[PDB]
């Protein structure tokens, strides 16, 4: 079937900016594909359909163009109520396949994360698991790379991690990541550690503890 | 004017039933292609079913056997029928018109459906104790960690509403108990670490859970 | 005399599948060997007869109808289907008695620009009865006013163009359609095979 690849994931912009998200479909598609605007919380809306007819009443900036296999939405200039996710569908298809979305997102300057570990507390090993929160605050770009490690051996399976929305105030992103173990198996090992690589940080930055060292 | 006003959402078992509605007004639904999409937590846009006005009826694969479409002409209203649910169809369910060819230009709000084995359950407010290698006349960070609770949401705060600057409360992530959980973080001069009190107060209306946890230093 | 059937295959324009063309055959003799032994066909398929054994049967009356459609859309053309081909624009009976032949035509029915001479219906209040043909242009009501005849919100002209072109997936390369009715009634029966 016809694969729907949008790029890119995460696009940063300025308000006035030119804006352009690209959606590759797996083979030809003639001009049928449209284009949706959603919000945080908020229905899709219907921007442009057949690849270049833009939805009555959406304003002039969006623009829509593609044929073929290559499709293209643009933002001729962008405003504050253009900051959202975009997605791009397949028109005219027994499978209304949908692309996996653009979000567009405040740009601003680099920020390095402050990074800040957290043993987990003694009253949560009482009942038999252990949290190691690893916080990274007030970072921009959104990319960043959290490596946690357990006596120098690289985890990876055992932890989860969320980002915020950008702040109001300053657009930065904050991220928290969660390496959850056992009573035993977090009491087998001492060095428990998170390596963070970002833009901001000219070399990886390590914050870590020893279990049972205040 | 036109609106498409969706209801019946609501948290359910796996194997269960629920019937999604859609009170159209502004378009007739049986003279219309009608679909309903839905958008799991964090996700992007799936097309689940329509109804042609002509009355057939197409289901995209993942629900096919399982949910059913129609409609009521003396109502104007589109309906979803879904049976064998699975913790996978956990969404926010829209309601839209479509235009003929899958451009979709009136949605309504969404409903949300929760399908889950989970227990409701408050959560455990444990400390992210500042550290003790806090940067001299600097910055530190410290928090709560609002662990294992069903379903969503939780609101935390700080201080009763008097410590707002600089808190982050994130996301929850669903753990593969079922359970969610989540973290709240503030960060504060570490000079008043000594004098100024951190409380978080967790509130989780489901379980009728109300927790204050004061986050202090450790001691040795 | 032999059965035009080189006029209905072999025509240099198609018909939108809307409007549908319909040859109606009589008084003449079908060889049918031209078409089961052609290597020039993707879909050749038969409801209630057998394709090399047509040219023992007489019948009443053969009907070629033919069309442009999507690759995507030739299954439609069946017994039995649903979409939007066979609900609004070329409907068969659940008893069919006849050949559903298609081929791949991106060489002729496509054009670098995009061809839109090819039409299909889009809207209609209710599916097409078999071998209906609806050639209406009113504008459609979608909502509760009334159109009177002028487009805009909810008031959508029925018809859609396919964009055909040549670098388009296969599904949606034009295909040319010809369907063959084979009619016994209790009348003298007018074309038969060798
Ligand atoms: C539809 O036409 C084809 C092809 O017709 C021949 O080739 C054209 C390029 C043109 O020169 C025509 O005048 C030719 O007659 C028919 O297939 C041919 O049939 C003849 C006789 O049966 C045979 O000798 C050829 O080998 C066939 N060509 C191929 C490629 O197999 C076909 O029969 C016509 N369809 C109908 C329903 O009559
Ligand atoms: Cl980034
Ligand atoms: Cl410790
Ligand atoms: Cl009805
Ligand atoms: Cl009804
Ligand atoms: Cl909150
Ligand atoms: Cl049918």
């Amino acid at each position: 079937d016809i694969v729907m690849t949008q790029s890119p994931s995460f696009l940063s912009a300025s308000v006035g900016d030119r804006v352009t998200i690209t959606c590759r479909a797996s083979q030809g598609i003639s001009s049928y594909l449209a284009w949706y605007q959603q919000k945080p919380g908020k229905a899709p809306k219907l921007l442009i359909q057949a690849a270049s007819t833009l939805q009555s009443g959406v304003p002039s900036r969006f623009s829509g163009s593609g044929s073929g296999t290559e499709f293209t939405l643009t933002i001729s200039s962008l405003q504050p109520e253009d900051f959202a996710t975009y997605y791009c569908q397949q028109l005219n298809s027994y499978r209304y396949t949908f692309g996996q979305g653009t979000k567009v997102e405040i740009k601003r300057t680099v920020a390095a994360p402050s990074v800040f570990i957290f043993p987990p507390s003694d009253e949560q090993l009482k009942s038999g698991t252990a949290s190691v929160v690893c916080l990274l605050n007030n970072f921009y770009p959104r990319e960043a790379k959290v490596q946690w490690k357990v006596d120098n051996a690289l985890q990876s399976g055992n932890s989860q991690e969320s980002v915020t929305e950008q702040d109001s105030k300053d657009s930065t992103y904050s991220l928290s990541s969660t390496l959850t173990l056992s009573k035993a198996d977090y009491e087998k090992h001492k060095v428990y550690a998170c390596e963070v690589t970002h833009q901001g940080l000219s070399s990886p930055v390590t914050k870590s503890f020893n279990r049972g060292e205040c | 004017e036109v609106q498409l006003l969706e209801s019946g959402g609501d948290l359910i078992q796996p194997g269960g039933s629920l019937r999604l509605s859609c009170a159209a007004s502004g378009v007739t639904v049986s003279s219309n292609y009608m679909s309903w999409v839905r958008q799991a937590p964090g996700k992007g846009l799936e097309w689940v079913s329509i109804i042609y006005p002509g009355g057939s009826t197409f289901y995209a694969d993942s629900v096919k056997g399982r949910f059913t479409i129609s409609r009521d002409n003396s109502k104007n209203t589109l309906y979803l029928q879904m049976h064998s649910l699975r913790a996978e169809d956990t969404a926010v369910y829209y309601c839209a018109r479509d235009l003929g060819s899958g451009d979709m230009d009136v949605w309504g709000k969404g409903t949300t459906v929760t399908v889950s084995s989970a227990s409701t359950k408050g959560p455990s407010v444990f400390p992210l104790a500042p550290s003790s290698k806090s940067t001299s006349g600097g910055t530190a960070a410290l928090g709560c960690l609002v662990k294992d609770y069903f379903p969503e949401p939780v609101t935390v705060s700080w201080n009763s509403g008097a410590l707002t600057s600089g808190v982050h409360t994130f996301p929850a992530v669903l753990q593969s108990s079922g359970l969610y959980s989540l973290s709240s973080v503030v960060t504060v001069p570490s000079s008043s670490l000594g004098t100024q009190t951190y409380i978080c107060n967790v509130n989780h209306k489901p379980s009728n859970t109300k927790v204050d946890k004061k986050v202090e230093p450790k001691s040795c | 005399n032999l059965c035009p059937f080189g006029e209905v295959f072999n025509a240099t324009r198609f018909a939108s599948v809307y409007a549908w063309n319909r040859k109606r055959i009589s008084n003449c003799v079908a060889d049918y060997s031209v078409l089961y032994n052609s290597a020039s066909f993707s879909t050749f398929k038969c409801y209630g007869v057998s394709p090399t054994k047509l040219n023992d049967l007489c019948f009443t009356n053969v009907y070629a109808d033919s069309f442009v459609i999507r690759g995507d859309e030739v299954r439609q053309i069946a017994p039995g289907q649903t979409g939007k081909i066979a609900d609004y624009n070329y409907k068969l009976p659940d008893d069919f008695t006849g050949c559903v032949i298609a081929w791949n035509s991106n060489n002729l029915d496509s054009k670098v620009g995009g061809n839109y001479n090819y039409l299909y219906r889009l809207f209609r209040k209710s599916n097409l009865k078999p071998f209906e043909r609806d050639i209406s242009t009113e504008i459609y009501q979608a909502g509760s006013t009334p159109c009177n005849g002028v487009e805009g919100f909810n008031c959508y002209f029925p018809l859609q163009s396919y964009g055909f072109q040549p670098t388009n997936g296969v599904g949606y390369q034009p295909y040319r359609v010809v369907v063959l009715s084979f009619e016994l009634l209790h009348a003298p029966a007018t074309v038969c095979g060798k």
